[PDB]
RNA sequence: UGCUGACU
DNA sequence: TCGCCAGAGGACAGCGAGTCAGCAA
DNA sequence: CTGTCCTCTGGCGA
C-alpha cells in the first residue's frame, strides 16, 4: 500500500478552471504556441516590459519604465536545460 | 658620487628595465620569440605546480 | 637583488608580489632588484622588500 | 525517475549494492526494477598530458 | 576622508602661539581614532550584544522533587560605576581619576532578571544581582563620556585622552587585538598531522571558524578519509567528535538521499570516484538503520547524550537537535542554510583531494581576522552567565528537593543562594590575563589576552591599541613561518614596527591607515539585491552547468551560483554601490571575486564579507576618486598605484591615499627612514618606546 | 536575433498564478501517468494562511508533496519570481504570467 | 648521498662512460607513459608509452625490455594492490599471453604492437561483488613508484667535466646515490681508489674504520669551509679519533654514553 | 612559583 | 610452519647563555 | 620537529 497522501483538514482541494480554456492543455499544445520559462527578481515589474521586445536567443539590455523612473534590465535567453519546472495545466482528461 | 658617473648609472639602470621577459623566456626553454603570453602561461603553470622546481629554475 | 631563502621574494596566492605590480609581471623591479641606494633612498616597494630580508635575517 | 543506478527513482534515498538477481529493494519501500541494468557502467577516462607525457611537449 | 586637513609639510609656530595652554573646545579626534577599535567594540558588546548573548541562553529547565522548573533570563543590564550603595554622600558617579588614586577597578554593576516558572502557568519575575564587570573608560557606560577637554581637566584626567581600557587594581590593562583565522567562511587545509585523528583520514580538510552575534564562536573541521569518505570534527566543551557526513546532512535535511548527492556533485557531475564516494557517505552508514529523518535524528540522539548532559526527560530526538545548535555551524538560524554550507565546504575538501585548489596559508592575513576587546568581553560574559544559571539550579536541585508549593516563598533566597558567583571569575580574566572557560570560547589561546598598558612615553602606550599579536604559543616553534611578513600585509601590518627578540614576526602593529570593522548592519536587503544583479537563488534553474558558475556566499550563507559572465558586473556594480553609498551595502563590504582558470589556483567564487572584525584601509578608487575601503583578501585582485605617474589605463585599478601609508604610526615618526637600512629603523620602533 | 513583442495578460486580481512543478529527485520519466491536485488552506481571513498552498502528486509506486509554507518552501519562491510566458509563434507576441514554483518530494508515514 | 670517481685518463674509459651514466640512472614506468585508458566490473587498461625520440637518447632503453617488465612485474604488482584492496573491503603473441595468465587467474589478453608500441591494452574482472569505483586512482599511484630498472641506491649520475687547473684534464662521475660495489665492476672506466662518499657509515662497511676516520675529517672540514671558517686539523683529528675509538661509528649524543 | 614585558 | 629480512607506527626526549623588573596566584 | 630507539608483526621455504 503506498501511504496515499492524506491533506490536512485545514486545506481543501482547489477544483479546476473550467472558466480557464487559456492554460488549458489544449491551447498550449498548439502548434503556434511555445511555452517559456522566466525567472526575475523579487522586485521585477513585468509591466514595464509591456509592449516592448524581448530576445528569444542571447543577451540583450531591456529598457522599462517604473513608477518614472526609468531601469534597464539585462535578459538572458537560453534552451531549456534538462531538469527544469514543468508546467502544470488543467486537463478534461484527468477528471 | 661625480656627476658624470651617475649619468651613466641612470642609463645602466633604466637599461636593466627591459630584462625579464628574455631571462625567463629563455629559462623555460620556450620558443625563441613569438609567445608573449604563452610565457605568463608557463610562468604561472610553473607556479601553481606540485613539484615547484621549474619555478626555482 | 633581494633574497629571502635564497630565492626572490614570494608571490602572492594570485601571482603578484606585491599590490603595487600587475600579476606576473617580469620587471626585475617586481621581484625585488633594487636599484636605488641609501645615498638617494629607496622608493615605498623597495623599503618593503628590504623589510622582508632584514626580518628574515633578525 | 531519471536518477541512474544507484537511487530509487520513484523514492529518494539511494539502493544497496547488488548481490541476488533483483534490483535490491531499498529497507523502505522495497518496489523492484531492473534487476540487472542493460549496460555495465562504462567509464572513459584518461591522465594528464604535460608532467605524465613525455609527448604532446615537444615545443610549447 | 578622515586623512584630509593631514599637514603638508610641519611647522613650529604653534608652539609660541598665544593660545598655547588654553584647553581646546572639542578632543583631537586624529587620537581618538587609535583606540577606536577598542572602544565602538565595547560599545556593542555591552548594550546591543548583551541583549542578543542572553536572548540565545536555553531556559535553564530541571527537576526539584517531582517538579519540572524553568528559569529564563529576559534582559540584563550593565550600569555605570557608581558609590555602592547609598551609604556614602554628595556624589554617586565615580570618575577614573580616583581608583588610580585609591588603587581599584572601574567595575559597574550587571544585574538581570530571570523567570521561573512551574510548568508554565505559576511565574514570577524576580530581579537578582549578578555582580560587578569591568568598564572602559570612554565606552558609554563611563562617566567620562561626552565631556569637553576642559570639564576633562576638572576631573583629573589627560585633556587628550582616548581611554580603550580597563582599569583593573589602578593598573590599566589594555587587551589587544588577537589573530583569530577567520569568521564565516572555509579555509581548505593541508595539514599532515591529521592523518593521526583515525585509522583511514588523509592531511586534507577545511576548517570553518564559526562565530554567532559575536557572543559565541566553535570551531568544525571536514576531513577527507582515503576511501573517498570525508568526516564531521566538532568540540564540544574541548573534547573532540567524529560524526561522519551523511548522519550530519540527513538530520538537517528531510531531504531524499538523492537530493542530498545532487547537491554534493553539483560542479563535477561527470567526475566517478567523487558520485561514488558520495553514494558510499549516503548509504554505507545511514541505510545502515536510519533512513528518516527522526531516526537519524534518534540515533544521533542516544550515542551523544551522555556527553552533551542533555535533559533526562528530553526525547533523544530533542537531544540531537542541541547538537546541531551548539556545535555545527553556530552563525546560522536555518537548518536547511546549515545543510548547503556543509556541502560548500565539502564541494571544497574535493576540489583539495583531487588537486583542482591551493591550500590557503592559515599563516597569510587573508585568512586572518582580528579579535577585539568586546568579542572577548561578552563570550566570556554568556559563558559565565550560563554557568551562573546552571550553579544556582546546582543548589536547587540539592537543597531539599521539598515541595516547591511553600517553597515559593525562598525562591529569591534561592537564587541569591548561588548569585554571589559572577563577580570574581571576571576579574581574574582581567588581573591575570589567562582564561579559565569550559569551552575555551573557540579561541586556542589561553594567556596573555590581557596585558599591561605602560605609559613610559606616548608612542609606548599609543602602540598598546595598535598591535596585533599572531598568538602566544607561536613563541614556542622551532620552525620560523609564521614570522615571515609575507606580501599580502601591504598597508594593514607595518613591516619595520616588530620587536627585535623572542617576539620578532609575532607581534605586529597596524598601518596608520588601516583599520578594525566594528559596525553592525542589517544585511537583509543584500540577498534579495544580489538576485536582481544577476546571481539565481540556490534552489534551482542556475542557467548553465555548476561547473561554469561561481558560488556566491554572503557572510556564511551561501545565496549561490552568479553566472560566470554575470560575476565580474556583479562584483563591479556591488563594488560601485559601496563606494557610492548607494543601496544599503555598508561602506565596508567586501565584495571578492577569486577568478577560476584550469589551473589550481585558490577555489572560485564570489564572497561578499561584512563581518565586524575584519581589517580594512582606505584607497583612493580611481575611476570615481571616492575613497574606497578595500581589506585584506579584496586587496590580492586589483592594482593599487602609490605615486602618480605610475597610474596607468587598463592596469591601477585603485591608488593609495599617502606614499607613507604602509607604515605603522611609530614608523612614521623616524625621520628619512628611506635612507636607513631596515634592521636600524626596526630598532628605532624598539628605542622610541624605552 | 529572434524577439517577442512582451505582454502581461497576467492575473485578473493576481489571485491567479499559474503552477510549476520541481521534482528534488530529477525528472519524472512519465509525467503522463500523474495526478496533481492543488490543495488551498481554508483561511481566507488570515493573510499569512490565504497563500498557503500544498501540491500532491500521486503515482502508483510513490507520493509527491510540494508546499508553498515552511521548510518544504524555498526561498527561490520569493528572492526571485517566476512568470510563464506563452509565445504564439505566428503573431510574435508573448503573454506573460505569473507562476508559483513547488518542490516536489516523496510520501511516507510513520 | 654522493660519489666522486675519478674517470681513469684513458681514451677508452671516456668512451665507456657516456654508456655508465646512461646506465646508473634510474628509468620508471612513469617516467617513460602518455596517459592510461580506464574503462570500468571489467576493468580494462591502455598504457599507451612514449616514443623513443625523446626518452632513449639518455636513458638506455628498449621496448621489448620496458613491455616485457609490464607482464611480469606491473602486472601482478597489479592484482598485488588489487588484494591489498580487496582482502580489507566491506604465433609468439600466443605463447606470452599464455604464461602470463597461467601465472595469474583474472587477465583475459593483452594486445600486441608490433609497431613501436602502438595500442597495448590489458583487461580484467572481478565479477562477483567488488568496489566499483575510479580505480585509476590505484593504478596510477602505483605507475609512479614503478622503476623499470636501476642500480640499488643510485638516483642519477653525473659528469662534472673539470675539477682541476692543475692537471684540468680531470674527469669525476658524480653521484647523488649511493652503493659503493655496485662501481667495483668498473675498475677499468672509472678509478676506484680515489673513491669518496659522504656516508661514512658506508665507507666504514666498505674499506673500515680508519678509513671512516679520514672521511668524517673531510666531512667537517668541507662543511667548516664554505664559510672561510678553518678550524685547526688537529681538533678534528681528536674528535674522529673519539667518534671512531671502539670499532663504529658512534654518535656524539644521548646513546653514546 | 608562574605569566607578562625588557637587555646583550 | 614461524625466523628473520623487511616493515609499520608509537614513545620519548632534546631544543643558547646570562640579566632585570612588575603583577598575581 | 626530528631523530633514534623500541616494540612488535604477520608473512614464505626448511
Amino acid at each position: 500500500d503506498a501511504a496515499r497522501f492524506s491533506c490536512p483538514p485545514n486545506f481543501t482541494a482547489k477544483p479546476p478552471a473550467s472558466e480557464s480554456p487559456r492554460f488549458s492543455l489544449e491551447a498550449l499544445t498548439g502548434p503556434d504556441t511555445e511555452l517559456w520559462l522566466i525567472q526575475a527578481p523579487a522586485d521585477f515589474a513585468p509591466e514595464c516590459f509591456n509592449g516592448r521586445h524581448v530576445p528569444l536567443s542571447g543577451s540583450q539590455i531591456v529598457k522599462g519604465k517604473l513608477a518614472g523612473k526609468r531601469h534597464r534590465y539585462r535578459v538572458l535567453s537560453s534552451c531549456p536545460q534538462a531538469g527544469e519546472a514543468t508546467l502544470l495545466a488543467p486537463s478534461t482528461e484527468a477528471g | 658620487v661625480k656627476p658624470k658617473a651617475d649619468v651613466k648609472r641612470q642609463r645602466i639602470i633604466e637599461e636593466s628595465t627591459h630584462c625579464g621577459p628574455q631571462a625567463v623566456r629563455a629559462a623555460l626553454n620556450l620558443p625563441e620569440a613569438a609567445s608573449y603570453d604563452e610565457v605568463r602561461g608557463k610562468w604561472q603553470d610553473a607556479h601553481l605546480g606540485k613539484d615547484q622546481r621549474d619555478f626555482n629554475m | 637583488q633581494i633574497e629571502l631563502e635564497g630565492r626572490r621574494p614570494p608571490l602572492m596566492a594570485s601571482g603578484k608580489s606585491l599590490p603595487c605590480f600587475e600579476p606576473y609581471e617580469f620587471t626585475p623591479r617586481a621581484g625585488g632588484f633594487v636599484t636605488g641606494r641609501f645615498l638617494t633612498g629607496i622608493k615605498p616597494p623597495e623599503f618593503f622588500f628590504h623589510c622582508m630580508a632584514g626580518r628574515e635575517g633578525l | 525517475a531519471n536518477t541512474c543506478s544507484s537511487f530509487q527513482s520513484d523514492l529518494d534515498f539511494c539502493s544497496d549494492c547488488g548481490s541476488v538477481l533483483p534490483l535490491p529493494g531499498a529497507q523502505d519501500t522495497v518496489t523492484c526494477i531492473r534487476c540487472g541494468f542493460n549496460i555495465n557502467v562504462r567509464d572513459f577516462e584518461g591522465k594528464v598530458v604535460k608532467t605524465s607525457v613525455v609527448f604532446h611537449q615537444l615545443g610549447t | 576622508s578622515r586623512w584630509r586637513n593631514l599637514p603638508s609639510g610641519p611647522s613650529l609656530k604653534h608652539l609660541t602661539d598665544p593660545s598655547y595652554g588654553i584647553p581646546r573646545e572639542q578632543q583631537k579626534a586624529a587620537l581618538q581614532e587609535l583606540t577606536r577599535a577598542h572602544v565602538e567594540s565595547f560599545n556593542y558588546a555591552v548594550h546591543e550584544g548583551l541583549g542578543l548573548a542572553v536572548q540565545a541562553i536555553p531556559p535553564f529547565e530541571f527537576a526539584f522533587k517531582d517538579e519540572r522548573i524553568s528559569f529564563t533570563i529576559l534582559d540584563a543590564v550593565i550600569s555605570p560605576p557608581t558609590v555602592p550603595k547609598g551609604t556614602i554622600c554628595k556624589e554617586a558617579n565615580v570618575y577614573p581619576a580616583e581608583c588610580r588614586g585609591r588603587r581599584s577597578t572601574y567595575r559597574g554593576k550587571l544585574t538581570a532578571d530571570i523567570n521561573w516558572a512551574v510548568n508554565g502557568i505559576s511565574k514570577g519575575i524576580i530581579k537578582q544581582f549578578l555582580g560587578y564587570v569591568p568598564i572602559m573608560v570612554k565606552s558609554k557606560l563611563c562617566n567620562l563620556r561626552n565631556l569637553p577637554p576642559q570639564a576633562l581637566i576638572e576631573h583629573h584626567e589627560e585633556a587628550e585622552e582616548m581611554g580603550g581600557y580597563f582599569i583593573i587594581n589602578g593598573i590599566e590593562k589594555v587587551i589587544r587585538m588577537l589573530i583569530m583565522p577567520r569568521r564565516n567562511f572555509p579555509i581548505a587545509m593541508i595539514r599532515p598531522k591529521w592523518k593521526t585523528r583515525g585509522p583511514g583520514y588523509t592531511q586534507y580538510g577545511v576548517s570553518m571558524h564559526c562565530v554567532r552575534e559575536e557572543h559565541s564562536a566553535v570551531n568544525m573541521n571536514l576531513h577527507y578519509l582515503e576511501n573517498g569518505t570525508v568526516m564531521l570534527n566538532f568540540i564540544y566543551r574541548k573534547e573532540l567528535f567524529f560524526l561522519p557526513l551523511g548522519f550530519a546532512l540527513k538530520a538537517l535535511v528531510s531531504f531524499s538521499d538523492y537530493q542530498i548527492f545532487q547537491e554534493l556533485i553539483k560542479g563535477k557531475e561527470d567526475d566517478s570516484f567523487l558520485r561514488n564516494s558520495v553514494s558510499q557517505m549516503l548509504r554505507i552508514v545511514m541505510e545502515e538503520g536510519c533512513s528518516t529523518q527522526k531516526q537519524v535524528l534518534n540515533y544521533l540522539g542516544e550515542c551523544f547524550r551522555v556527553k552533551l548532559n542533555v535533559p533526562d526527560w528530553y526525547p533523544n530526538e530533542q537531544a540531537a537537535e542541541f547538537l546541531f545548535n551548539q556545535c555545527i555551524c553556530i552563525h546560522l538560524k536555518s537548518n536547511t542554510e546549515k545543510f548547503y554550507m556543509l556541502c560548500l565546504m565539502t564541494r571544497k575538501l574535493f576540489a583539495l583531494a583531487k588537486g583542482e585548489c591551493m591550500e590557503d596559508n592559515p599563516d597569510s592575513l587573508v585568512n586572518q581576522e582580528v579579535l577585539t576587546p568586546g568579542q572577548l568581553f561578552l563570550m566570556f560574559l554568556k559563558e559565565k552567565l550560563e554557568g551562573w544559571l546552571v550553579s544556582i539550579k546546582i543548589a536547587f536541585d540539592k537543597k531539599a528537593q521539598k515541595t516547591s508549593v511553600s517553597m515559593n516563598t525562598d525562591n529569591l533566597m534561592r537564587i541569591f543562594t548561588m548569585g554571589i558567583d559572577l563577580t570574581k571569575p571576571f576579574e581574574y580574566l582581567f588581573a591575570t590575563g589567562n582564561l579559565r572557560s569550559k569551552t575555551g570560547l573557540g579561541l586556542l589561546q589561553d594567556s596573555g589576552l590581557c596585558v599591561v598598558a605602560d605609559k613610559l612615553n606616548f608612542i609606548r602606550y599609543l602602540s598598546h591599541f595598535r598591535c596585533v599579536h599572531r598568538g602566544a604559543d607561536f613563541a614556542k616553534m622551532r620552525t620560523t613561518t609564521v614570522r615571515r611578513l609575507l606580501p599580502e600585509s601591504w598597508g594593514f601590518l607595518c613591516p619595520v614596527h616588530t620587536p627585535d627578540g623572542e617576539p620578532c614576526g609575532l607581534m605586529n602593529h597596524l598601518t596608520a591607515v588601516c583599520e578594525v570593522v566594528t559596525q553592525f548592519v542589517y544585511t537583509a536587503s543584500i540577498p534579495a539585491l544580489l538576485c536582481n544583479l544577476g546571481v539565481t537563488p540556490i534552489d534551482g534553474a542556475p542557467h548553465r552547468s555548476y561547473s561554469e558558475c561561481y558560488p556566491v556566499l554572503l557572510d556564511g550563507v551561501m545565496v549561490g551560483w552568479v553566472d560566470k559572465d554575470l560575476a565580474p558586473g556583479i562584483a563591479d556594480s556591488l563594488r560601485h554601490f559601496k563606494v557610492l553609498r548607494e543601496k544599503r551595502i555598508p561602506p565596508w563590504m567586501e565584495v571578492v571575486l577569486i577568478p577560476m582558470t584550469g589551473k589550481p589556483s585558490l577555489y572560485p567564487g564570489l564572497f561578499l564579507f561584512t563581518t565586524p572584525c575584519r581589517l580594512v584601509r582606505p584607497v583612493q578608487n580611481l575611476a570615481l576618486g571616492k575613497e574606497e575601503l578595500i581589506g585584506t583578501m579584496e586587496q590580492i585582485f586589483m592594482n593599487v598605484a602609490i605615486f602618480e605617474d605610475e597610474v596607468f589605463a587598463g592596469v591601477t585599478t585603485h591608488q593609495e591615499l599617502f606614499p607613507h601609508s604602509l607604515l605603522s604610526v611609530i614608523a612614521n615618526f623616524i625621520p628619512f627612514s628611506d635612507h636607513n637600512q631596515s634592521p636600524r629603523n626596526m630598532y628605532q620602533c624598539q628605542m622610541g618606546k624605552q | 536575433l529572434p524577439s517577442a513583442r512582451w505582454q502581461y495578460c497576467g492575473a485578473p486580481d493576481g489571485s491567479q498564478r499559474a503552477v510549476l512543478v520541481q521534482f528534488s529527485n530529477g525528472k519524472l520519466q512519465s509525467p503522463g501517468n500523474m495526478r496533481f491536485t492543488l490543495y488551498e488552506n481554508k483561511d481566507s481571513t488570515n493573510p499569512r494562511k490565504r497563500n498557503q498552498r500544498i501540491l500532491a502528486a500521486e503515482t502508483d509506486r510513490l507520493s509527491y508533496v510540494g508546499n508553498n509554507f515552511g521548510t518544504g518552501a524555498l526561498k527561490c519562491n520569493t528572492l526571485c519570481r517566476h512568470f510563464v510566458g506563452i509565445l504564439n509563434k505566428t503573431s510574435g507576441q508573448m503573454e506573460v504570467y505569473d507562476a508559483e514554483l513547488f518542490n516536489m518530494q516523496p510520501l511516507f508515514s510513520d | 648521498p654522493m660519489m666522486s670517481v675519478p674517470v681513469l685518463n684513458t681514451k677508452k674509459a671516456l668512451k665507456r662512460v657516456k654508456s655508465l651514466k646512461k646506465q646508473l640512472t634510474r628509468v620508471c614506468l612513469g617516467e617513460v607513459l602518455q596517459k592510461i585508458d580506464v574503462q570500468e566490473q571489467v576493468y580494462q587498461l591502455r598504457f599507451q608509452f612514449l616514443p623513443h625520440a625523446y626518452y632513449q637518447q639518455e636513458k638506455c632503453l628498449r621496448p621489448e625490455d620496458i613491455l616485457r617488465f609490464m607482464e611480469t612485474r606491473f602486472f601482478k604488482l597489479l592484482m598485488e594492490s588489487i588484494k591489498k584492496k580487496n582482502n580489507k573491503a566491506s604465433e609468439a603473441m600466443e605463447r606470452r599471453v599464455q604464461a602470463v595468465r597461467e601465472i595469474h587467474p583474472f587477465i583475459d589478453d593483452y594486445q600486441y604492437d608490433t609497431e613501436e608500441s602502438l595500442w597495448c591494452q590489458v583487461t580484467v574482472k572481478l565479477p562477483l561483488m567488488k568496489i566499483n569505483f575510479d580505480m585509476s586512482s590505484l593504478v596510477v599511484s602505483l605507475a609512479h613508484g614503478a622503476v623499470i630498472y636501476a642500480t640499488k641506491g643510485i638516483t642519477r649520475c653525473l659528469l662534472n667535466e673539470t675539477t682541476n687547473n692543475k692537471n684540468e684534464k680531470e674527469l669525476v662521475l658524480n653521484t647523488e646515490g649511493i652503493n659503493l660495489p655496485e662501481l667495483f665492476k668498473y675498475a677499468e672506466v672509472l678509478d676506484l681508489r680515489r673513491l669518496y662518499s659522504n656516508d661514512i657509515h658506508a665507507i666504514a662497511n666498505t674499506y673500515g674504520i680508519e678509513a671512516a676516520l679520514r672521511v668524517i675529517e673531510k666531512e667537517i672540514k668541507d662543511v667548516f669551509a664554505v664559510y672561510g671558517i678553518a678550524v685547526d686539523p688537529r681538533h678534528l683529528s681528536l674528535v674522529a679519533d673519539y667518534m671512531c675509538f671502539e670499532g663504529v661509528y658512534k654518535p656524539l649524543n644521548r646513546f653514546g654514553i
